[PDB]
C-alpha cells in the first residue's frame, strides 16, 4: 500500500526491461534471418575435393548442429537457465544454496529467446549450403548453381590471381583447407579461453543479478532489514519513517541495475549490428575491404 | 485488435500448465477472473502455460510472438478464434547442384527499395527551479543548498541540443554548392517528376517528401506561435 | 551514360542498357509508381520515426506525471504543506518531495542521454549511407538495397531521411552445361571474363551476370599450359580471326 504514493516508477522500469527484451529479439533476428528460403546440400558431398563435413550438420545429434557448434556449445557453459526450473524444481526446496531459484523468489525472472538453437542451426545451414551450392547470388537474388572449382576460380579472379593459379593446384588447395579445418578442430578442443566474448555476456548477467540479490541485506540507515521485523516492532507513524528509506534504496538499487542493462543492450546492439554487417558482406559475397574478414585476402 | 475481437488468451509465465488449475479461485489469487483457467484449451511451453489458444500443428509466419519458437494469431481455423503454431522459418528449398551444371540469368529487373533512418530527436530544455518547486521562494531556497544538479542537467540538456543539430548538419550538409537542375526534364527517358522538387507548393519539396511528412504524425516540437495560444485559455 | 556506367561497374556490358533502354527505364517508372502508391496506402514504414516522436512525446507525459506523486509525504501539494505544517516537519516533507522530484528528473536526462547516443549512432550510420551510395557507387554486398546497387536518391523526413536505393537483380534462368577449359591442340585456353557454356551441341561463352554468348576464339580466351592438369577440361575447336583474313 505503501509503495503506491513513489509514482510510475515501476513501470517505467518494466517499460524499459521490455523494450531490451524485445530488443534482443531483434538483433538475433537481424543476425541470423537474412535469407528468405531455407537452402540445403545435395545428397552427394563431392565440393571440388573440399571437406565440409565438420560444419555441415550432423544428423546423428538429436539437435541438426554441426561438429564444430557441438563444440562451442560445450565450451560456453550457460549459467543463466532461467525458465527451464519452471519453478517446481524452486518449489522443492534443497538444503543446497542454488542460485536461479533464489533469485527466482526475489522476483527475478528470465524470459527465455523466441528463436531455439535448433532455428537457429537451421539459419546457419541454410546460410552455409547456400553459399557452397550458389555462392554470391543467393545473396543478390536467385540460387544459382556453379561448380565449386569454377566458383573458387571466380573468388581468385576476384582478388587479382588469375584462374590457372586453381586450375593447376586445386588438389594442394583441398588439402590445405582440410588441413585448417582440422587445425581449427585442435584449437578449439583445447583452447576454451577464445570465448571470453560470450563467457563474458554470461557472467555480466549473472554478476548483476547476484548482486541485486545482495542489496536487500543492506539496512539503508534503518534498525532493521526485515520490513515484518520492523512492523512487528513500531507503531506506524515512525515505521512509515524507517520504512522509506529501504523503499528509497531498493529503488535506487533498482534503477541502477536497469540503468546499466540499457548501455550493455547498446553495446550488445552495436555488436550485433557489426555481426550483421559482417554476415551480409563476407558470406553473401566477396569484401574487398583490408582486414575486415581475416588476415590476407579474403 | 479491439476493432478485429475481444477474444483474449492469457500466458502464464515460469508456471508449469499442472500448477494452473491448482492456481484458480477457489482459492484466493492477485486477479479476481479465473474462468478462462476452466477448458481444455490449455497448451505448455517453454515460457509458460497459455490458455485460450488451441494448438495448430501448420506453421505459419509469426504474428504475436510468445517464446521459445511459438507464435499465436487470430485466424479462421474452425469461427474465429486464436490459434498457436510453431513459427515457419520460410519455403524450403534445394539447389540442384551438380559438378558440371550453371545456371546463368537471361533477364533482369530494376528493384527501386526504400529505408527509412532516424537521424535527430526533440531538442528539449528544462527549468530545474520551476519543475521542482514552483512559484516558492522557500522552496527555492531550501533547493539553493542541494547543489550544482540543476546545472548538470542543463549543461546534459544542451550538449544533448547541440548533438542533434550536430547530426543534423554532418547528415545533410555534404555538399559545397547548392545545385539546380536544367528546365529540361529528359534525363534519357526516365520520369524523375515525383522526386524533383515542385515549385507550386510554397516550400519547395517533392510528391514523395510531400507523402512521408503527411504520412509522419509529427507533434509540434517547436511552432509555439510565442506562448500566445498557452496563455489564451483553452 | 552514367547508367551505362552505373551497369559496367557491376559486371554487365554496356551494350545491355544501349540496347534495353526503353525497357529499363519503363521498369524504373513502374518502380517510382509503385513506390508512391505504398507510401499513400501504407503508413506503417515510418515507424521508426514515429517512434522517435512517441517516445519524446512520452517520456515528457511521464516527466509531468510524476508531479502528482507523494513519494511517502502528508501531500503532494506545497502550498498546503506551508499552510498546514510547522517549519521542521514542513522541510522534512520538503525535503522528501524534492528528493522525489530530482530523482525523477534525473532518470529522464540519463534516459534522455541513452536514447541521445542511439540516435547518433543511427545518424552516422544515415551519413555513412549517403556519402557512399548517393556521392557513389557501392561494391559493398546487402549495403544500400538487395541486389546489385545502382543509384541511391535522398528524401527528407521528420526527424529521419529516406534513401531510395536503385538495384538491379538477375530474374529469369535457364541450366547451362559448363567446363572450366578447353582443350585445342593440346594447350589449355582459359576464358578472360565469363562462363563457358553449352547446351550439348556447340561450345561458348558468356558473361556471368547476364546470358549473351559469344565465339570462342582467341580474343577473348587466354593459353595456360596443358591439358593433362586442369580436372574437367574438355576438347573443343577454337576460333582463329587471323587466318580468314590471312587467306583472304
Ligand atoms: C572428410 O573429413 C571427415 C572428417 O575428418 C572424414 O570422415 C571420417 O571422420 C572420422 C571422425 O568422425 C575420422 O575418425 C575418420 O578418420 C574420417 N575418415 C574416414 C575415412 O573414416 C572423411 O573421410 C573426409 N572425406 C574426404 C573426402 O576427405
Ligand atoms: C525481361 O523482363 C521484362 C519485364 O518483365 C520483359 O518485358 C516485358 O515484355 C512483355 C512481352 O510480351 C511485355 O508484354 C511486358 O509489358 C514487358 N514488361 C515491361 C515492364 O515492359 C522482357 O520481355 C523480358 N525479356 C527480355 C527480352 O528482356
Ligand atoms: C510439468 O509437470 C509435469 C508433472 O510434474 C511434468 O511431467 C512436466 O514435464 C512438467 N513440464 C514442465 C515444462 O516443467
Ligand atoms: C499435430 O500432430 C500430432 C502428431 O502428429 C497429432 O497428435 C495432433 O493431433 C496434431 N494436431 C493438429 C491440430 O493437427
Ligand atoms: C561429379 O560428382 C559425382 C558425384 O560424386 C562424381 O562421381 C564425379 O566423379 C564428379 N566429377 C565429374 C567430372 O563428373
Ligand atoms: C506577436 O503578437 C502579435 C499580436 O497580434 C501577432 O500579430 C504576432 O504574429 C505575434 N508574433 C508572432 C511571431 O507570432
Ligand atoms: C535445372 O535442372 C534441375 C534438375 O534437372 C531443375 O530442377 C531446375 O529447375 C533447372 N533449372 C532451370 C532454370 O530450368
Ligand atoms: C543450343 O543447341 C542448338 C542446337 O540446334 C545450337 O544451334 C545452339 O548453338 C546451342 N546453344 C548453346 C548456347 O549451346
Ligand atoms: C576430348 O576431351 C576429353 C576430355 O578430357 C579428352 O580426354 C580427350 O583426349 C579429348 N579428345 C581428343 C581427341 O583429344
Amino acid at each position: 500500500n505503501l509503495l503506491l504514493q513513489y509514482g510510475s516508477f515501476c513501470t517505467q522500469l518494466k517499460r524499459a526491461l521490455t523494450g531490451i527484451a524485445v530488443e534482443q529479439d531483434k538483433n538475433t533476428q537481424e543476425v541470423f534471418a537474412q535469407v528468405k528460403q531455407i537452402y540445403k546440400t545435395p545428397p552427394i558431398k563431392y565440393f571440388g575435393g573440399f571437406n565440409f563435413s565438420q560444419i555441415l550438420p550432423d544428423p546423428s545429434k538429436p539437435s541438426k548442429r554441426s561438429f564444430i557448434e557441438d563444440l562451442l556449445f560445450n565450451k560456453v557453459t550457460l549459467a543463466d537457465a532461467g525458465f527451464i526450473k519452471q519453478y517446481g524444481d524452486c518449489l522443492g526446496d534443497i538444503a543446497a544454496r542454488d542460485l536461479i531459484c533464489a533469485q527466482k523468489f526475489k522476483g527475478l525472472t528470465v524470459l527465455p529467446p523466441l528463436l531455439t538453437d535448433e532455428m537457429i542451426a537451421q539459419y546457419t545451414s541454410a546460410l552455409l549450403a547456400g553459399t557452397i551450392t550458389s555462392g554470391w547470388t543467393f545473396g543478390a537474388g536467385a540460387a544459382l548453381q556453379i561448380p565449386f572449382a569454377m566458383q573458387m576460380a571466380y573468388r581468385f579472379n576476384g582478388i587479382g590471381v588469375t584462374q590457372n593459379v586453381l586450375y593447376e593446384n586445386q588438389k594442394l588447395i583441398a588439402n590445405q583447407f582440410n588441413s585448417a579445418i582440422g587445425k581449427i578442430q585442435d584449437s578449439l578442443s583445447s583452447t576454451a579461453s577464445a570465448l571470453g566474448k560470450l563467457q563474458d555476456v554470461v557472467n555480466h548477467n549473472a554478476q548483476a543479478l547476484n548482486t541485486l540479490v545482495k542489496q536487500l541485506s543492506s539496512k539503508f540507515g534503518a534498525i532493521s532489514s526485515v520490513l515484518n521485523d520492523i512492523f512487528s516492532r513500531l507503531d506506524k507513524v515512525e515505521a512509515e519513517v524507517q520504512i522509506d528509506r529501504l523503499i528509497t534504496g531498493r529503488l535506487q538499487s533498482l534503477q541502477t541495475y536497469v540503468t546499466q542493462q540499457l548501455i550493455r543492450a547498446a553495446e550488445i546492439r552495436a555488436s550485433a549490428n557489426l555481426a550483421a554487417t559482417k554476415m551480409s558482406e563476407c558470406v553473401l559475397g566477396q569484401s574487398k575491404r583490408v582486414d575486415f574478414c581475416g588476415k590476407g585476402y579474403h | 485488435g479491439t476493432n478485429t475481437s475481444n477474444q483474449v488468451a492469457v500466458l502464464y509465465q515460469g508456471v508449469n500448465c499442472t500448477e494452473v488449475p491448482v492456481a484458480i479461485h477457489a482459492d484466493q489469487l492477485t486477479p479476481t477472473w479465473r474462468v478462462y483457467s476452466t477448458g481444455s484449451n490449455v497448451f505448455q511451453t517453454r515460457a509458460g502455460c497459455l490458455i485460450g489458444a488451441e494448438y495448430v500443428n501448420n506453421s505459419y509466419e509469426c504474428d504475436i510472438p510468445i517464446g521459445a519458437g511459438i507464435c499465436a494469431s487470430y485466424q479462421t481455423q474452425t469461427s474465429q478464434s486464436i490459434i498457436a503454431y510453431t513459427m515457419s522459418l520460410g519455403a524450403e528449398n534445394s539447389v540442384a547442384y551438380s559438378n558440371n551444371s550453371i545456371a546463368i540469368p537471361t533477364n533482369f529487373t530494376i528493384s527501386v527499395t526504400t529505408e527509412i533512418l532516424p537521424v535527430s530527436m526533440t531538442k528539449t530544455s528544462v527549468d530545474c527551479t520551476m519543475y521542482i518547486c514552483g512559484d516558492s521562494t522557500e522552496c527555492s531556497n531550501l533547493l539553493l543548498q542541494y547543489g550544482s544538479f540543476c546545472t548538470q542537467l542543463k549543461r546534459a540538456l544542451t550538449g544533448i541540443a547541440v548533438e542533434q543539430d550536430k547530426n543534423t548538419q554532418e547528415v545533410f550538409a555534404q555538399v559545397k554548392q547548392i545545385y539546380k537542375t536544367p528546365p529540361i526534364k529528359y534525363f534519357g527517358g526516365f520520369n524523375f517528376s515525383q522526386i524533383l522538387p515542385d515549385p507550386s507548393k510554397p516550400s519547395k519539396r517533392s510528391f514523395i517528401e510531400d507523402l512521408l511528412f503527411n504520412k509522419v504524425t509529427l507533434a509540434d516540437a517547436g511552432f509555439i506561435k510565442q506562448y500566445g495560444d498557452c496563455l489564451g485559455d483553452i | 551514360m552514367q547508367m551505362a556506367y552505373r551497369f559496367n561497374g557491376i559486371g554487365v556490358t554496356q551494350n545491355v542498357l544501349y540496347e534495353n533502354q526503353k525497357l529499363i527505364a519503363n521498369q524504373f517508372n513502374s518502380a517510382i509508381g509503385k513506390i508512391q502508391d505504398s507510401l499513400s496506402s501504407t503508413a506503417s514504414a515510418l515507424g521508426k520515426l514515429q517512434d522517435v516522436v512517441n517516445h519524446n512525446a512520452q517520456a515528457l507525459n511521464t516527466l509531468v506525471k510524476q508531479l502528482s506523486s507523494k513519494f511517502g509525504a502528508i501531500s503532494s501539494v506545497l502550498n498546503d504543506i506551508f499552510s498546514r505544517l510547522d517549519k521542521v516537519e514542513a522541510e522534512v516533507q520538503i525535503d522528501r518531495l524534492i528528493t522525489g522530484r530530482l530523482q525523477s528528473l534525473q532518470t529522464y536526462v540519463t534516459q534522455q542521454l541513452i536514447r541521445a547516443a542511439e540516435i547518433r549512432a543511427s545518424a552516422n550510420l544515415a551519413a555513412t549511407k549517403m556519402s557512399e551510395c548517393v556521392l557513389g557507387q557501392s561494391k559493398r554486398v546487402d549495403f544500400c538495397g538487395k541486389g546489385y546497387h545502382l543509384m541511391s536518391f535522398p528524401q527528407s523526413a521528420p526527424h529521419g531521411v529516406v534513401f531510395l536505393h536503385v538495384t538491379y537483380v538477375p530474374a529469369q534462368e535457364k541450366n547451362f552445361t559448363t567446363a572450366p577449359a578447353i582443350c585445342h591442340d593440346g594447350k589449355a585456353h582459359f576464358p578472360r571474363e565469363g562462363v563457358f557454356v553449352s547446351n550439348g551441341t556447340h561450345w561458348f561463352v558468356t558473361q556471368r551476370n547476364f546470358y549473351e554468348p559469344q565465339i570462342i576464339t582467341t580474343d577473348n580466351t587466354f593459353v595456360s599450359g596443358n591439358c593433362d592438369v586442369v580436372i574437367g577440361i574438355v576438347n573443343n575447336t577454337v576460333y582463329d580471326p587471323l587466318q580468314p583474313e590471312l587467306d583472304s
